[PDB]
């Protein structure tokens, strides 16, 4: 973001963001195991605060 | 001596059934609320 040309930019990437993926597992954006919500509470008591 | 004899026993019946039903429910409800304290866990974490 700023005074830059998408082009020049997109090129610099091509140049330094090298290395190509061979297998399919490399270009697979892994899905994350869902996180379960739990109605509950945690109470850290310190009357000295 | 006790003309009511009959109705009084028919009542005693309805009383037990309801009583049974209600005591059960209320026990659950009591347990359900206290569950928060019953399960509850605590640790002492001094700043050692
Ligand atoms: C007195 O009669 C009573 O009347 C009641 C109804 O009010 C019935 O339920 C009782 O069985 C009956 O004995």
């Amino acid at each position: 973001a700023g005074g830059i040309s998408h082009k020049e930019l997109v090129d610099a990437a091509r140049q330094h963001f090298s290395g190509v993926s061979f297998t399919y597992k490399e270009d697979a954006v892994p899905i994350l195991p869902r996180c379960r919500f739990t109605g509950s509470e945690i109470r850290a008591r310190d009357d000295a605060l | 001596a006790e003309p009511e004899h009959d109705q009084r026993k028919r009542m005693g019946l309805k009383m037990l059934l309801i009583s049974a039903l209600l005591t059960s429910l209320l026990y659950y409800m009591k347990r359900h609320k206290w569950s928060v304290l019953k399960s509850r866990k605590m640790a002492y974490r001094p700043p050692k």
